[PDB]
């Protein structure tokens, strides 16, 4: 039987945030065709 | 991945090289000419053939890879052309399809059969789809042959591929092959896992009707006959499966650019008789 | 040699955060409207405010 | 004997330095490195050139990478030495740069004297006055080529090189807005100088060319770019008269992880003026004689050290309500702060708190994120403007909590905010990660 | 344009450009622990006052401690030039215990020693802004002085102490404040009536930790790498006239040590490391009839003219052995720390690295003085014949003279910084090594 | 009240400290291989002098060498303000050459453009202390000088040369001293009377490394990638009035080069790179009836005021096409040092770099002069027609004319700091190109 | 300061307004002789 | 110095003590011959 000091921690850290991000391919071919 | 590589590449000669000249269709293989039938479910490009018979319901030719492994161990890192152990699902990027009467193709994107998840003993690849890209074509010729050309290329390999994997009907028990010296037919079924060098010139094996498998062609860097690594053989138990090995797993200094190889088996069936006659035209 | 086991560093039950964490509690709880929520779900709110710990475990030689 | 005698000494503690060696200084190796060269190319300038005039460029696209912009001017003196203080800086009153259309950053006169002020050091900061004023008590006619770098995420630094080689479908133009007045060029304060000529401007741009392998790596793959971006609005202070001490909460509305907070108080009409003017040398015209003139600075020594002439008595900065930290007092935020987290030297009437332990790098050394608060606020104590200004003997006197009678014409209160942001570009697209 | 060198490419670049491992081009920065920085006040035990001690206890209230910052409010009992670093003269000394061992111990003259050779540029204006008078305020003047402290965790964060790993030990600061400061209370050695007492107060910047790292800092065991401080005071030899005294250190120094260096000081005049002479800046009303040689023009008591310095030469010694070859004093003075730092050291402070980059941290070359059995520092001085009141003879003269002001000079202080190991596991800390 | 800023995290600081690779807070130092370092006194053969040459062998006292500084006993025969940088100028020519094979040398000149340009702050500051007289002492003060060198094994212990491994080929240097030092031996052309000859040492800062590493290093070959100085001198045209004079010089360069740093002097002034005027510290006397335009107030023979500087313009050309487009004289004195180093260059002294960082030991860029057959720099002068004696025009007038005494500054100085690879094997060390 | 956290701070303004608002009747009389001089106390005067 | 290596230095001051300590008799006498002048000789006079 080991005692221990205690940390506390509380909830508060929250759940970390995502991020995503992206260009369409606006781009997509060029003299690929013409009218 | 930006990698760059010098002159760390053997001169790997791409002796065979797969075109096309099909139109486009939507996704679907019904294909017969000269009362040979050829039927796939778009799963993968083929599944059966014959002439008012089959020599299987499932699991037909398919194209396979095996990444770079610790020691050639086990299908770990198998980039395969289906997705079959979903086996109902396609989960596959298939980007053309070109295919005419008497002979489709098709060319894929190929994917990791264990995909993301670590599993067994070691982690995977990172996601489902990986960059490694493939064709298969199948042209049915006049006299009852079929050639199966079949490429791969993917950006600085060193690897491992799997022509064909082939598990037809259990049926398949004798197994004989001429020699390369043409002194004689040689039958051997015994072992039921025989590994065929190159004196197996082609190999046949039949319940009672034969299939004759034929290799053509395979990649090798034999330009000035280096001592490198290239080296093919059969792996034959009751699944036929044929491969090509580049590299061991790590050489002192091995890349492969990365550009358009692949491979030649000329495969078809029939009475043994006429199936060793055409053979023995050699 | 002093014995304090706490830092005293505003660690332990200082809830720093935004007012926006009231969308995480939305979140948690669903529904929005959470200006009545709140008085029917005393019990839920009170949990969701207190905290989880780490031990720091060492050991000495006895004599 | 000699050096020998050192190794001869040899002990316990030096295994802990020296056993079973990691490094060695006296064999050092140098890795290799992409082949480039750099070249120095003439951008042309939309729209006449001129006082009060807003231009721009369209970047053309000789090289692959963007490294440095130097703009220059030409200038002709309005007056005698001292009449000028920075006018090449006053004179670029902002540059906006957009990619694509979309904007990345825009610098500010007066943040240009603050970033000069705060972190450039000696040699560097006085080669950078070099380059925008005359510094050798030079007199009315004489003409200057002026050369203002301008201090993007890009610019100073190979590291972040803006890749037009990988910008290929998106336009990068830099929008100047011209000064309308320059102190001792145009007007010596309020009173305009008859005969001043317009003056000349180039946009220069500073183009990375790469070898091949490279030049193809940039082209075909996406890129991560970690960047720098000034935020700025303008904000009114309050600076006190007498009998009383002011304070102000002026309320922050800024929106990225931050490095760092700077502000100065000025007086709108003096370029560069963050300090009182008081009858002391070199603080006012004339300064030390009967002639002296406690409401016109001496303009070339219009920056001092003396924080008795400033005016913020004490500071601090709340987060949601909650104090940031414990209020400190001026001399706190105008010298040991950038003592600490800088190393050089900030004048009086400049200030800086920092998030980051090295503001001064580019490389994040902790920020604070205001995109995830309620508020942040920036409470001002101001110090008591009763002293004299005319009489020496009174501003060189005084308390802590007292300044110059002359402070209240610093009303104008300048908070600068220094964040960084992602810069992605894509298929020949570039923008933003987070919209700024 | 630039294609015509970037194609020009030999046999001469394949060692600068074949096979490339970097691009300059395309930084990659790495991804860091988040931390925020806070400023709060200490609690100061003790009466604060000239002459008194005082002792900081440093409040625990973060997770890792880095800059600490003694403030002082002093007045002027003088006018301007009357005064020489107020509040870093004030700091007498102060000391760090943990656990109550001693870790390291500054002194107001260590703190001249170390502006004058390793802080440089814009910091060492910067820092006078911070400690002294310097925009010539006359009497009466107000000023609050910040004196940043130099242990070995306050330049840089990665040694910063870890208090959350030091759950059963308290860190002190014991503080003393001079009871004589130039220009505040003595007016030379003459007392200003009505001068003020100090009122101080400390500051501490703390680190906050993330929850990942708090919990890394509070379970596991840590050796930091630090630095030390190793001072005793000794007394000087300058001579009188047609001689050139020496005398022989016996240095008790121990640990590795990455530098020697050291002054002679007059123990009235603080700082003051030449003699007075009636040169410009070089003594109270220099250049005039008022002119004194006995007492400093306090705010320009530093000088860089190396006439008014006292060392001819120096030898160290180890273990009775030359440790390199005599050199005169003005090598100590100029060319280390040319070579070492590269800043500007003012006359009369003097420096002899052991290492290759003695202002950096990393070890660059350590002299270890416990495996030394005999150290000695050997030190020549110059004649001191040269009337100090005649700036034609002092401003017109040899390398083996000085003036004969400079037997002021009394005071000598030899100093070593040195490498130690802190050692910190289960909540308790203290020194590896100990002679 | 910091624990506010922690938990403020957002979308934001995924790129910044999501998943932590570094930590600031925790220090790793590498353990290194044990040495010492002592400064060593070298016998200087041959009689030292005005004029004369010496030279000195390295003993092989230690296993590598680091810096070398060059000490000088000197009394000045002027005043406050007659001289500059006197230890700076004696030195004239330093050759190091290692077994017959020159490596590099250095030129006094050269000395000062480095000064001019790379040593900033308390550096410059702290040099010239140990170079010239800098509180005003008046005449018959004396006192020990040091010059300490800037070869490529001077500066960067990484460099240093192992003469522990080098036994065949000995390392040595060739000493010039100036037969005319400015303030000390003449004033301008004049001799002053009773003038002493100067005394010299050679000091040389050795390593002593422990058994394990010195091994190594006497048993395994080495290569060390080191710079060298390119120079030759030569002549330029600047003109007085109407004409507005430019030439296209011939460079002779080869190795890769980092840099072209150059100025514009007066053969008889050490140092002076600007006109002289009657403006403070630009003339002798300036601002009093006694001012003369003819001789510099030597002291303050260096200045910032460009006004006085010959450089309208300046492009490097490579084999007949532009390798920058046209620059003018503000550019190389003020916004490339700003660029390149990061520090004060005075004027008169110009630089146009390939290297990011010149300043640096890493490789930084480099234009390679042995791809090109012909390499010039084409520079446009000022026209020279403001009376140097009327401040009312020196401070007051346009930025292309200059002073007309800025027309003795015919001697044009084009120095370069190329790379080039230093090889040790069996003994003997050399360079890898020729 | 209760745990390194700061729980309130007061003014000698509050103390006024505080005692000028919600402290009232004989005890706010108490408190004025509490810190005040109020029963005309001379120069001099010393008062705890 | 051998080498590099410094084995030895002597002083003038050990010289003479030498001198004093172990050369004797007729040969200290002549050491005398050869580093002093030993004949009443005058001013002027130039010895080897």
């Amino acid at each position: 039987p080991l005692l221990t000091p205690s940390s506390q921690l509380l909830p508060k850290p929250s759940p970390e945030a995502a991020d995503f991000a992206q260009f369409a391919p606006k781009n997509l071919q060029a003299q690929n065709f013409l009218t | 991945t930006c990698n760059t590589f010098s002159l760390n590449v053997p001169v790997n000669n791409s002796i065979a090289t797969i075109d096309f000249a099909e139109h486009v269709n939507g996704a679907v293989f019904k294909i017969e000419y000269n009362r040979v039938n050829f039927i796939a479910p778009s799963l993968y490009p083929i599944s059966g053939l014959g002439t008012a018979v089959v020599f299987d319901l499932q699991k037909g030719e398919k194209a396979s890879q095996r990444k770079i492994t610790e020691f050639g161990n086990k299908d770990i890192r198998i980039a395969d052309e289906i997705s079959d152990i979903a086996a109902d699902d396609h989960s596959v990027l298939i980007t053309t399809k070109l295919m005419s009467e008497s002979t489709p193709g098709e060319l894929s994107r190929d994917v990791v059969l264990n995909g993301e998840i670590a599993t067994g003993r070691i982690n995977m690849n990172t996601g489902f789809v990986s960059d490694i890209i493939h064709t298969k074509k199948i042209s049915i010729i006049d006299d009852g042959i079929v050639d199966y050309y079949v490429k791969i290329n993917v950006p600085a390999k060193y690897s491992h591929g799997i022509v064909e994997v082939v598990s037809g009907t259990f049926l398949n028990d004798i197994m004989i092959h001429l020699v390369r010296n043409k002194n004689k037919w040689a039958l051997m079924d015994s072992k039921m896992y025989i590994v065929n060098n190159t004196n197996g010139f082609v190999i046949a094996k039949n319940p009672d009707t034969a299939m004759g498998v034929s290799l053509l062609e395979w990649p090798r860097g034999a330009v000035v006959f280096p001592p490198y690594y290239n080296f093919k053989k059969f792996k034959n138990v009751n699944k036929w499966s044929i491969s090509q090995q580049i590299a061991s797993c790590v050489n002192t200094s091995v890349k492969i650019p990365g550009g358009e190889y692949s491979w030649k088996i000329r495969l078809f069936f029939g009475p043994i008789w006429q199936v060793q006659e055409s053979i023995n035209s050699v | 040699f002093r014995d304090t086991a706490s830092i005293g560093f505003s660690d332990t039950h200082q809830d720093e955060k935004t007012l926006r964490f009231l969308k995480k509690q939305i979140s948690q709880f669903i529904k929005h409207l959470k200006e009545y929520y709140p008085n029917n779900e005393l019990t839920k709110k009170l949990v969701m405010k207190y905290s989880d710990v780490q031990l720091l475990p060492y050991t000495k030689g006895a004599t | 004997a000699g050096g020998l005698s050192q190794l001869v000494a040899y002990g316990a503690q030096d295994v802990y330095l020296t056993g079973n060696p990691q490094i060695t200084f006296f064999k050092t190796v140098y890795r290799r490195y992409t082949n480039f060269a750099i070249e120095s190319i003439q951008q042309t300038i939309n729209g006449s050139v001129g006082f009060g005039n807003k231009v721009s460029t369209q970047i053309s696209r000789n090289g692959d990478l963007i490294t440095d912009i130097v703009v220059e001017f030409v200038l002709t003196k309005g007056g005698n030495g001292g009449t000028t203080y920075y006018p090449a800086e006053e004179l670029l009153q902002d540059v906006e740069l957009e990619i694509g259309g979309q904007r990345i950053d825009k610098h500010y006169n007066d943040w240009f004297r603050t970033y000069d002020a705060l972190f450039r050091m000696n040699d560097d900061r006085y080669n950078y006055r070099r380059m925008t004023d005359w510094v050798n008590n030079e007199l009315v006619g004489a003409q200057k080529r002026f050369y203002v770098p301008l201090i993007f995420f890009f610019n100073q630094t190979p590291g972040l090189a803006l890749p037009l080689i990988a910008l290929q479908y998106h336009e990068v133009k830099l929008y100047f807005t011209l000064a309308s007045q320059v102190q001792g060029v145009n007007y010596n304060g309020s009173s305009a100088i008859a005969g001043a000529a317009q003056p000349t401007m180039s946009v220069w741009v500073d183009y990375i060319f790469l070898d091949t392998q490279e030049r193809t790596r940039f082209a075909q793959l996406p890129h991560e770019y970690l960047i720098e971006q000034l935020q700025f609005t303008g904000s009114e202070t309050a600076t006190p008269s007498a009998t009383t001490q002011a304070s102000q909460n002026i309320r922050l509305n800024f929106n990225h992880p931050t490095k760092y907070l700077a502000w100065n108080f000025n007086n709108p009409t003096n370029y560069g003026q963050y300090t009182a003017l008081a009858n002391i040398p070199g603080a006012c015209s004339g300064a030390g004689t009967a002639a002296a003139t406690v409401t016109t600075p001496d303009y070339g020594n219009t920056g001092t050290y003396n924080e008795q002439l400033a005016v913020l008595d004490s500071a601090k900065i709340q987060l949601n309500g909650q104090d940031r930290f414990a209020t400190r007092k001026g001399s706190y935020f105008n010298k040991v702060q950038p003592y600490q987290s800088i190393g050089g030297v900030t004048p009086a009437g400049v200030y800086l708190y920092s998030f980051a332990l090295k503001p001064a790098g580019r490389q994040p050394s902790g920020t604070c994120n205001f995109s995830r608060i309620d508020n942040a606020t920036l409470s001002l104590t101001y110090k008591t403007c009763s002293i004299d200004a005319t009489s020496p003997a009174a501003v060189l006197g005084n308390t802590e909590t007292v300044t110059a009678n002359t402070a209240t014409l610093l009303t104008a209160l300048n908070i600068y905010a220094k964040n960084y942001n992602v810069l992605r570009i894509m298929s020949g697209m570039g923008g933003l990660a987070y919209a700024n």
